[PDB]
DNA sequence: GCTTATCAATTTGTAGCACC
DNA sequence: GGCCAAAAAAGCATT
DNA sequence: CGGTGCTACAAATTGATAAGCAATGCTTTTTTGGC
Protein backbone atom coordinates (compact mmCIF):
# COMPACT_ATOMS: atom_id res chain seq x y z
CA UNK A 1 0.00 0.00 0.00
CA UNK A 2 1.21 3.74 -0.52
CA UNK A 3 3.20 4.64 2.58
CA UNK A 4 4.89 8.19 3.49
CA UNK A 5 8.34 6.56 2.11
CA UNK A 6 6.39 6.42 -1.11
CA UNK A 7 5.08 9.59 -1.38
CA UNK A 8 8.41 11.29 -0.30
CA UNK A 9 9.61 9.41 -3.16
CA UNK A 10 7.74 10.72 -5.60
CA UNK A 11 8.22 14.10 -3.99
CA UNK A 12 11.99 13.65 -4.47
CA UNK A 13 11.51 12.18 -8.20
CA UNK A 14 8.56 14.08 -9.84
CA UNK A 15 10.04 17.76 -7.58
CA UNK A 16 13.21 17.14 -7.38
CA UNK A 17 13.05 18.12 -3.31
CA UNK A 18 15.87 16.82 -0.81
CA UNK A 19 15.06 13.57 0.76
CA UNK A 20 15.21 15.88 3.62
CA UNK A 21 12.67 18.65 2.35
CA UNK A 22 9.77 15.52 0.90
CA UNK A 23 9.77 13.55 4.20
CA UNK A 24 9.00 16.43 6.13
CA UNK A 25 6.80 17.89 3.85
CA UNK A 26 4.72 14.44 3.93
CA UNK A 27 4.84 14.09 7.96
CA UNK A 28 3.57 17.80 7.64
CA UNK A 29 0.72 17.41 5.34
CA UNK A 30 -1.05 14.88 7.17
CA UNK A 31 -0.12 16.60 10.54
CA UNK A 32 -1.75 19.67 9.80
CA UNK A 33 -5.01 17.59 8.96
CA UNK A 34 -4.77 15.98 12.15
CA UNK A 35 -4.04 19.62 13.72
CA UNK A 36 -7.51 20.75 11.87
CA UNK A 37 -9.58 18.02 13.00
CA UNK A 38 -8.47 17.81 16.76
CA UNK A 39 -9.31 21.95 16.83
CA UNK A 40 -12.77 20.59 15.50
CA UNK A 41 -12.52 21.66 12.38
CA UNK A 42 -13.90 20.10 8.91
CA UNK A 43 -10.98 20.18 6.23
CA UNK A 44 -12.34 19.99 2.76
CA UNK A 45 -9.65 19.23 0.09
CA UNK A 46 -11.39 19.88 -3.19
CA UNK A 47 -10.56 16.89 -6.12
CA UNK A 48 -9.91 14.45 -3.28
CA UNK A 49 -12.51 14.94 -0.11
CA UNK A 50 -13.70 16.19 3.15
CA UNK A 51 -12.88 14.57 6.58
CA UNK A 52 -16.16 15.78 8.93
CA UNK A 53 -16.64 15.55 12.22
CA UNK A 54 -19.58 14.06 14.01
CA UNK A 55 -20.42 13.64 17.66
CA UNK A 56 -21.82 10.27 18.37
CA UNK A 57 -24.33 9.37 21.34
CA UNK A 58 -23.78 6.14 23.51
CA UNK A 59 -25.68 3.87 21.99
CA UNK A 60 -26.00 -0.21 22.57
CA UNK A 61 -23.05 -2.36 21.71
CA UNK A 62 -21.53 -5.64 23.06
CA UNK A 63 -18.86 -8.21 23.09
CA UNK A 64 -18.85 -9.99 19.72
CA UNK A 65 -17.24 -13.35 21.25
CA UNK A 66 -18.80 -13.69 24.38
CA UNK A 67 -22.10 -11.84 23.64
CA UNK A 68 -21.87 -9.00 26.90
CA UNK A 69 -23.53 -6.29 26.24
CA UNK A 70 -21.73 -3.34 26.31
CA UNK A 71 -22.35 0.32 25.92
CA UNK A 72 -20.47 2.02 23.09
CA UNK A 73 -19.46 5.54 25.01
CA UNK A 74 -20.17 8.68 23.45
CA UNK A 75 -17.78 9.89 21.25
CA UNK A 76 -16.68 12.71 18.43
CA UNK A 77 -15.39 10.69 15.32
CA UNK A 78 -13.86 11.35 11.97
CA UNK A 79 -15.52 10.49 8.76
CA UNK A 80 -14.42 11.19 5.41
CA UNK A 81 -16.92 11.92 2.15
CA UNK A 82 -14.99 11.17 -0.68
CA UNK A 83 -15.93 14.28 -3.63
CA UNK A 84 -17.05 13.13 -7.30
CA UNK A 85 -14.41 13.49 -8.97
CA UNK A 86 -12.56 10.99 -6.83
CA UNK A 87 -15.63 8.79 -6.83
CA UNK A 88 -15.46 8.67 -10.42
CA UNK A 89 -12.03 7.21 -10.67
CA UNK A 90 -12.37 5.17 -8.23
CA UNK A 91 -15.39 3.27 -9.48
CA UNK A 92 -13.86 0.84 -11.89
CA UNK A 93 -10.92 0.31 -10.09
CA UNK A 94 -9.89 -3.20 -9.55
CA UNK A 95 -8.45 -3.82 -6.09
CA UNK A 96 -4.83 -4.69 -6.88
CA UNK B 1 -9.53 24.81 6.15
CA UNK B 2 -9.22 23.87 2.49
CA UNK B 3 -6.68 22.57 0.36
CA UNK B 4 -5.07 26.18 -0.32
CA UNK B 5 -5.90 27.03 3.28
CA UNK B 6 -3.45 23.67 3.68
CA UNK B 7 -0.87 25.15 1.57
CA UNK B 8 -0.80 28.82 3.29
CA UNK B 9 -0.45 27.17 6.95
CA UNK B 10 2.09 24.64 5.81
CA UNK B 11 3.85 27.46 3.99
CA UNK B 12 3.79 29.97 7.27
CA UNK B 13 5.22 27.27 9.73
CA UNK B 14 7.66 26.27 7.88
CA UNK B 15 10.14 29.67 6.95
CA UNK B 16 12.76 27.72 5.10
CA UNK B 17 10.29 26.01 2.86
CA UNK B 18 9.25 27.72 -0.12
CA UNK B 19 5.85 28.40 -0.67
CA UNK B 20 5.53 27.55 -3.86
CA UNK B 21 7.28 24.30 -3.16
CA UNK B 22 4.77 23.12 -0.43
CA UNK B 23 1.97 24.23 -3.46
CA UNK B 24 3.32 22.23 -5.60
CA UNK B 25 4.39 19.10 -2.80
CA UNK B 26 0.35 18.92 -1.39
CA UNK B 27 -1.55 19.05 -4.90
CA UNK B 28 1.61 16.31 -6.33
CA UNK B 29 0.46 14.49 -2.74
CA UNK B 30 -3.33 14.49 -3.16
CA UNK B 31 -2.96 13.53 -6.84
CA UNK B 32 -0.49 10.85 -5.72
CA UNK B 33 -2.99 9.13 -3.21
CA UNK B 34 -5.93 9.71 -5.53
CA UNK B 35 -4.12 7.78 -8.41
CA UNK B 36 -3.08 5.61 -5.81
CA UNK B 37 -7.10 4.36 -4.67
CA UNK B 38 -7.89 4.10 -8.92
CA UNK B 39 -5.59 1.68 -9.47
CA UNK B 40 -6.92 -0.50 -7.00
CA UNK B 41 -4.31 0.15 -4.12
CA UNK B 42 -4.65 0.96 -0.43
CA UNK B 43 -2.89 4.06 1.46
CA UNK B 44 -1.48 2.94 5.04
CA UNK B 45 -0.50 6.05 7.08
CA UNK B 46 0.14 4.80 10.49
CA UNK B 47 -1.52 7.26 13.19
CA UNK B 48 -3.09 8.68 10.48
CA UNK B 49 -5.28 6.34 9.18
CA UNK B 50 -5.66 4.26 5.75
CA UNK B 51 -8.03 4.52 2.82
CA UNK B 52 -9.22 1.37 1.05
CA UNK B 53 -11.71 0.54 -1.35
CA UNK B 54 -15.16 -1.17 -1.02
CA UNK B 55 -17.30 -3.17 -3.20
CA UNK B 56 -21.24 -1.91 -4.37
CA UNK B 57 -23.31 -5.01 -5.51
CA UNK B 58 -25.07 -3.97 -9.18
CA UNK B 59 -28.85 -2.85 -7.75
CA UNK B 60 -31.63 -1.62 -8.90
CA UNK B 61 -31.63 2.17 -7.67
CA UNK B 62 -34.08 5.07 -8.60
CA UNK B 63 -33.58 8.55 -9.64
CA UNK B 64 -35.11 10.19 -5.80
CA UNK B 65 -36.40 12.72 -7.45
CA UNK B 66 -38.98 11.02 -10.35
CA UNK B 67 -38.87 7.72 -9.01
CA UNK B 68 -38.09 5.97 -12.72
CA UNK B 69 -35.96 3.29 -11.78
CA UNK B 70 -32.09 3.21 -12.93
CA UNK B 71 -29.75 0.46 -13.35
CA UNK B 72 -27.13 -0.08 -11.39
CA UNK B 73 -23.35 -1.76 -12.35
CA UNK B 74 -21.16 -3.25 -9.00
CA UNK B 75 -18.46 -0.67 -8.55
CA UNK B 76 -15.93 0.81 -5.69
CA UNK B 77 -16.09 3.35 -3.43
CA UNK B 78 -13.80 5.15 -1.15
CA UNK B 79 -13.48 4.32 2.33
CA UNK B 80 -10.95 5.82 5.35
CA UNK B 81 -10.70 4.11 8.63
CA UNK B 82 -9.12 6.58 11.49
CA UNK B 83 -5.78 5.37 12.82
CA UNK B 84 -5.55 5.39 16.51
CA UNK B 85 -3.58 8.90 17.25
CA UNK B 86 -6.50 10.61 14.80
CA UNK B 87 -8.89 8.94 16.51
CA UNK B 88 -7.66 10.22 19.70
CA UNK B 89 -6.76 13.25 19.36
CA UNK B 90 -9.65 14.12 17.21
CA UNK B 91 -12.18 12.78 20.22
CA UNK B 92 -13.40 15.48 22.21
CA UNK B 93 -15.30 13.53 24.63
CA UNK B 94 -13.88 11.20 27.42
C1' DG C 1 -36.67 3.64 1.59
C1' DC C 2 -33.26 0.64 1.30
C1' DT C 3 -28.31 -0.38 1.76
C1' DT C 4 -24.11 0.06 4.21
C1' DA C 5 -21.30 1.58 8.33
C1' DT C 6 -20.60 1.95 12.98
C1' DC C 7 -19.01 -0.17 17.33
C1' DA C 8 -18.53 -2.87 21.64
C1' DA C 9 -13.67 -6.99 23.60
C1' DT C 10 -10.09 -10.31 22.28
C1' DT C 11 -7.32 -12.87 19.55
C1' DT C 12 -3.69 -13.43 15.78
C1' DG C 13 -0.97 -12.61 11.70
C1' DT C 14 0.84 -8.45 9.24
C1' DA C 15 3.51 -4.30 8.06
C1' DG C 16 4.48 1.22 8.69
C1' DC C 17 8.36 3.62 10.06
C1' DA C 18 11.00 5.64 13.78
C1' DC C 19 15.33 4.83 15.28
C1' DC C 20 19.36 3.32 15.01
C1' DG D 1 0.26 37.84 -1.74
C1' DG D 2 -3.90 40.67 -3.69
C1' DC D 3 -7.93 41.28 -7.33
C1' DC D 4 -10.56 39.91 -10.88
C1' DA D 5 -13.47 36.98 -14.12
C1' DA D 6 -13.87 32.46 -15.67
C1' DA D 7 -14.01 27.74 -14.84
C1' DA D 8 -13.96 23.90 -12.02
C1' DA D 9 -15.84 21.63 -8.07
C1' DA D 10 -18.87 21.07 -4.61
C1' DG D 11 -23.34 21.75 -2.30
C1' DC D 12 -28.25 21.64 -2.22
C1' DA D 13 -32.65 19.73 -2.94
C1' DT D 14 -33.21 14.95 -0.78
C1' DT D 15 -28.47 12.88 -1.36
C1' DC E 1 21.28 3.75 2.25
C1' DG E 2 19.52 -0.38 5.16
C1' DG E 3 18.11 -3.54 9.19
C1' DT E 4 14.40 -4.10 12.81
C1' DG E 5 11.79 -3.96 16.99
C1' DC E 6 7.71 -1.78 18.51
C1' DT E 7 2.71 -1.81 17.73
C1' DA E 8 -0.65 0.11 15.15
C1' DC E 9 -3.16 -2.35 11.86
C1' DA E 10 -6.51 -5.82 9.63
C1' DA E 11 -9.91 -9.11 10.18
C1' DA E 12 -13.66 -11.67 12.06
C1' DT E 13 -17.32 -12.42 16.00
C1' DT E 14 -23.29 -10.02 17.03
C1' DG E 15 -26.82 -7.10 16.79
C1' DA E 16 -29.08 -2.01 17.71
C1' DT E 17 -28.43 2.30 15.91
C1' DA E 18 -26.61 5.75 12.45
C1' DA E 19 -25.08 7.22 8.18
C1' DG E 20 -25.11 7.29 3.26
C1' DC E 21 -27.36 7.34 -1.58
C1' DA E 22 -29.45 6.38 -6.89
C1' DA E 23 -30.46 11.34 -11.06
C1' DT E 24 -29.75 16.11 -11.98
C1' DG E 25 -30.77 21.22 -12.44
C1' DC E 26 -29.64 25.15 -10.03
C1' DT E 27 -26.68 27.73 -6.58
C1' DT E 28 -22.65 28.30 -4.03
C1' DT E 29 -17.71 27.83 -3.11
C1' DT E 30 -13.01 27.08 -4.44
C1' DT E 31 -9.50 27.11 -7.70
C1' DT E 32 -7.32 29.05 -11.75
C1' DG E 33 -4.51 31.89 -14.71
C1' DG E 34 -3.49 36.92 -15.80
C1' DC E 35 -1.96 41.28 -14.00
Amino acid sequence: ALTKAEMSEYLFDKLGLSKRDAKELVELFFEEIRRALENGEQVKLSGFGNFDLRDKNQRPGRNPKTGEDIPITARRVVTFRPGQKLKSRVENASPK
Amino acid sequence: MTKSELIERLATQQSHIPAKTVEDAVKEMLEHMASTLAQGERIEIRGFGSFSLHYRAPRTGRNPKTGDKVELEGKYVPHFKPGKELRDRANIYG
